[PDB]
RNA sequence: AGGGGGACGGUUACCACGGAGUGAUUCAUGACUGGGGUGAAGUCGUAACAAGGUAGCCGUAGGGGAACCUGCGGCUGGAU
RNA sequence: GAAGAGUUUGAUCAUGGCUCAGAUUGAACGCUGGCGGCAGGCCUAACACAUGCAAGUCGAGCGGAUGAAGGGAGCUUGCUCCUGGAUUCAGCGGCAGACGGGUGAGUAAUGCCUAGGAAUCUGCCUGGUAGUGGGGGAUAACGUCCGGAAACGGGCGCUAAUACCGCAUACGUCCUGAGGGAGAAAGUGGGGGAUCUUCGGACCUCACGCUAUCAGAUGAGCCUAGGUCGGAUUAGCUAGUUGGUGGGGUAAAGGCCUACCAAGGCGACGAUCCGUAACUGGUCUGAGAGGAUGAUCAGUCACACUGGAACUGAGACACGGUCCAGACUCCUACGGGAGGCAGCAGUGGGGAAUAUUGGACAAUGGGCGAAAGCCUGAUCCAGCCAUGCCGCGUGUCUUUAAGUUGGGAGGAAGGGCAGUAAGUUAAUACCUUGCUGUUUUGACGUUACCAACAGAAUAAGCACCGGCUAACUUCGUGCCAGCAGCCGCGGUAAUACGAAGGGUGCAAGCGUUAAUCGGAAUUACUGGGCGUAAAGCGCGCGUAGGUGGUUCAGCAAGUUGGAUGUGAAAUCCCCGGGCUCAACCUGGGAACUGCAUCCAAAACUACUGAGCU
C-alpha cells in the first residue's frame, strides 16, 4: 500500500505537485508519510521543474514503496 | 437499498459463520474434557486425552478460524497443571 | 369495550394507552359491544406527545375482546386482553400502525385499513 | 527514568502509593507552585512503611492504576 | 452395528428496549397574589438638606394610613 | 513596538461607569451593478425525505449457459446435422466494500495535544529462509414442485474448482523448552525439442497465484506523566470499588472477567454531582501579555433513524452489511413484502440567511485485473451568489474589457504495435519482461492567449454635511411632523428635522443592524485598589498552605548554560520564482517563547546534617 504519488497542490488550472510518499489509506492531499521534492508542469523561466532528492527516494524503494504509473517516468527524466 | 455486491456476501458471511461455529466448538469441547480430566484427577486418561486435543487446537489455528497464539496459551495452560498432578 | 365504564387497551399507533368506554353505540338500550362494534371512549392515559390527549371524548372500534367472537362452525376465537383502535369522525383510524392481532370479522368495507396494517 | 516520592499509605500488600511532589511555575502568574502527584508503586516484597522515600521504574502495567514498580528504598 | 465430532434442541447466566411502585432533580405553565422598575405625576402630605423649622443617622426590639416615633445600649457623618 | 475623545458640576478635582473613532465575518438586511483570476457558500432542524446517481471488479481462479466466423457433407444456396471457436455474464469463488466521502450529536477525560513507554497483530508491499504432493465429502447455477399477481421464499434431485475437509510432508514457527509431540499449500494461463503416449498430459520454463516463518516498512492497539469548561446556592464519593493469589480470558499488559481473602481506594492542588463543549495545529483583535476562538485547509477523535448485539474478515462491533428491539414511513392482489440522503444534486420544513436532479474519468488517486482496461457525485472541472479577496473598466481623436472573426501553446505520464537489443533460459530455443527508435491514437473544462474589426455606441452609485471631523445658503414644517451613536435638535430668520440647491467621504459598492477584541490600568501576572468615593471580618486561638533570622558543608528538585530528538505539513514571518500586475501560488529558510532525556554549574530557595543568638 505504501506509495510515491503525485498530489495536487496549487490552484485550479494551476497544477503543482508534491510527490508525497503516502499510505494509500488516506487522501491524496492529507497525511503523507514524507514529502520528497516537488513537481511543476507549468514551469517557465526561473522555476525549477522537480526537486527530486535521491537521498530519501532510495529509502522508500528500499523499504518497499512503489511508483504509481507516472512516478516511474519522472525518475526516467534523470 | 442494498447492492448485490453486498447481497452476495449476505450468504457468503452467515454460511461461513455456520462452518466457523462448529470448528470453533470442535476446539473447546476437547479442552473441556482435558479439564474434566484434571478435575477427575486421573492422569491415566489425562495424558491420552490432550494428545488427542493438541492436533485439533493448532490445526484450527493453522487455517485462520482462530489465531495461532490462542493455541500457544492453551497448550501451555493445560500442560502446566497436568504436571501438577504428581 | 363490552359495556360502559369498561377500560381497554389501545391497539393502534399514536396517542392513548388506556381508554374507557363511555357509550356503546348502535341501538337505544344497547348494552354490549363486541369485536367490530363502535364505542365512544375517553382517553384515560396517553403518551407525552401523540395525536390524542388525556381526557378526550373519542370514537373507537373494538378489535380484540376477552369474550371473543364466534365462527360459523361454532368455534370461538378469544383473546387475553381488551383493545380498541381509535377513530376520527370519518371512522378512519388515526394511528398509522396496528399492534397485536385482529380477527377476520374486521375486514369489512370500513375497517380493512385496520386489517391491512395489523400483524395478524 | 527516576521518579521520587515519599510514602503515604502502605496498608495493602505488594502495593504502595507515594507523593511524587514537584514545584513548577504557574504560566500566567509566575509564582512557582507545588503540584503534588500521587502515583502507585508496586512492591515485590512489601518492605515500605509510611514516611519512607523510594524511587520507581516504568514497565508494563501491574494492575489498573498501577504501572510503576519499586526500584530501591533510597532513604528513610 | 456404531463411536468420535457437529448441527438443530432443552434451560442457565448476562443485557438493551418495555413494565410496575415510590422518590429525587430540572423546564414550561397556573387562577390568584406580593413586592420591584420606569413613566406620567392627580393626592394626603413635609420626611430629609440650615440647629430643615421636634438635629440627623445606624443597629435593634416595640408600636403606629404613609413620607414615619419612643426606649436601651450606639455614633458624631453635630454646632452655638 | 502601545495616540484618545465626548459625557456627573455654577465651575474644579478625584474615584468611577456609559457612549464613540478602529479593525474584523461563513455573513445578513437596504440600496445599485460592467468584468477577470483565485476563493468561499445550512452558522438554524444530528428535522422528515420523492426521484436518479455515490464501489463493481474479474472468464488468464472453477463448473455451467450462447454459438462469431471459416473449411465441408446433403438438399441446392433458403436451411439445419455437424465441425468449431469469437463473444458475452445472472449463479459460485478471490479481493475490495474497514478506503475515499459526510456531519459535530455524544464526551470534562484518557477524547485531544505535548513528551515518553512495551506486553502486540498487520491482507496487498519488500528482502531472504523452507515448501506447492496425494486424496475425500459437499455445494449453487441447472431440473421441477410447492406458496405468492409480482417481489420472493424452501422441498428433494444433479456437477465443478484458485470453495472445503482429512492424509502425506516441517528450514523456522508453538507447547514441553530434559527427551518428545504437534500442525501447512491450489492451481490457472503464455510457451517448449529429446525419451512415455491422446510430444491433450507428463517433465522443462518463466508469469500471476499459494503456503509455513523471520527482519523491515507501513498502518492499527494498549500503558504512564502533563495540561485541557463553568459552579461549593454541589463535600463527601466509592464495593468490583482499591489491592492479593488461584484460575478464566484478549492478537497483546490489565478486576478486563471470575471465585475467595483482606479493608483498602478517590478528594479541598476541587473529588463526586451539576450545567456546557469534539479537540489541536491554528484563527481573530492586541505593543505584547493576552483575550476571544475551532467555518474552508490538515492530524486525531466521534457518529451513521434511535438502542443493543455479534458475525465475516488482515482490519468493523461495518454510513449505500446482517441480526434484534423501538420510533417512523411505504407497496399490497390482504397472500406477503420493503425503506433509512449527517454521499453528491434536489425537495419540503425551520430560519435573517446560503447554490446545479450539471461534464468526464483527459490529469491525480484508489478498487479489482497477467495485461487490456472497468467503476468512483472522491477528484479534476463547470452553472448559480458582488459572499469576500485582488486587479480591471465607464472615455482625453486612441479601443482595453465586453462582442464579431481569424489564429493559438500548456495541461499526455503512457497505451497499442513490430521490429530492435537485452537476462533470467537447460535451450538469449520460445514465451515473459525492461530497454531503445518509428508509426497509430486519447483532453471534461475548449480554452487561456495572439492578432484584425465597428464606434465613445454597452457602464456610478451610495451615504451623510449641529459637533471633536475645518463636506457646513435658503425653501417647506412650527414642542407639529421627526432625526440621532454621545450631547442634543424641533416650542416661527431651523447649519441638528423633511426636499430641492451644492459639496464631501470612496467607489460596484456605499451604508447600518448584529457579533468579536481594542481604547478598557473597566478584574490591573506585566498593570489597580480599600480613614471619609465601592471595599478591613468585631476580634482571637490556630489546620492545610504561602513565605521564612543566622554559618559552614552536602544534595542538585526550582533556578543557569550547552548538547540531541522533536515541536507534523499547512498558516504566518523575510528573500524570492510565476500569473502582463496584484491577490493567489510555491521554493528556500526564519519562526514554533514548548517537551523530556543527557552532561556541566553551585550565589540563592527547598530538602539533609551539625550549629550560631
Amino acid at each position: 500500500m505504501v506509495t510515491i504519488r503525485l498530489a495536487r497542490g496549487g490552484s485550479k488550472k494551476r497544477p503543482f505537485y508534491h510527490l508525497t510518499v503516502t499510505n494509500s489509506r488516506n487522501a491524496r492531499d492529507g497525511r503523507f508519510v514524507e514529502r520528497i521534492g516537488f513537481f511543476n508542469p507549468v514551469a517557465t523561466g526561473g522555476e525549477v521543474r522537480l526537486s527530486v532528492d535521491q537521498e530519501r527516494a532510495t529509502y522508500w524503494l528500499g523499504q518497499g514503496a512503489q511508483p504509481s504509473e507516472r512516478v516511474a517516468q519522472l525518475l526516467k527524466d534523470a | 437499498a442494498n447492492t448485490p455486491s453486498a447481497k452476495k456476501r449476505a450468504k457468503q458471511a452467515e454460511k461461513r459463520r455456520s462452518h466457523n461455529a462448529s470448528l470453533r466448538s470442535m476446539v473447546r469441547t476437547y479442552i473441556k474434557n482435558v479439564v474434566k480430566a484434571i478435575d477427575a484427577k486421573d492422569l491415566e486418561k489425562a495424558q491420552a486425552a490432550f494428545t488427542a486435543a493438541v492436533p485439533v487446537i493448532d490445526r484450527m489455528a493453522d487455517k485462520g478460524i482462530i489465531h495461532k497464539n490462542k493455541a500457544a496459551r492453551h497448550k501451555s495452560r493445560l500442560s502446566g497443571h497436568i504436571k501438577a498432578l504428581s | 369495550m363490552i359495556q360502559t365504564q369498561s377500560m381497554l387497551d389501545v391497539a393502534d399507533n399514536s396517542g392513548a394507552r388506556r381508554v374507557m368506554c363511555i357509550k356503546v353505540l348502535g341501538g337505544s338500550h344497547r348494552r354490549y359491544a363486541g369485536i367490530g362494534d363502535i364505542i365512544k371512549v375517553t382517553v384515560k392515559e396517553a403518551i407525552p406527545r401523540g395525536k390524542v390527549k388525556k381526557g378526550q371524548v373519542m370514537t373507537a372500534v373494538v378489535v380484540r375482546t376477552k369474550h371473543g367472537v364466534r365462527r360459523t362452525d361454532g368455534s370461538i376465537i378469544r383473546f387475553d386482553g381488551n383493545a380498541a383502535v381509535l377513530l376520527n369522525n370519518k371512522q378512519e383510524p388515526i394511528g398509522t400502525r396496528i399492534f397485536g392481532p385482529v380477527t377476520r370479522e374486521l375486514r369489512t368495507e370500513k375497517f380493512m385499513k385496520i386489517v391491512s396494517l395489523a400483524p395478524e | 527514568r527516576t521518579l521520587t516520592g515519599r510514602v503515604v499509605s502502605d496498608k495493602m500488600d505488594k502495593t504502595v502509593t507515594v507523593l511524587i511532589e514537584r514545584r513548577v511555575k504557574h504560566p500566567i502568574y509566575g509564582k512557582y507552585v507545588k503540584r503534588s502527584t500521587k502515583l502507585h508503586a508496586h512492591d515485590e516484597s512489601n518492605q515500605c512503611r509510611i514516611g519512607d522515600l523510594v524511587t520507581i521504574r516504568e514497565t508494563r502495567p501491574l494492575a489498573k492504576t498501577k504501572a510503576w514498580t519499586l526500584v530501591d528504598i533510597v532513604e528513610r
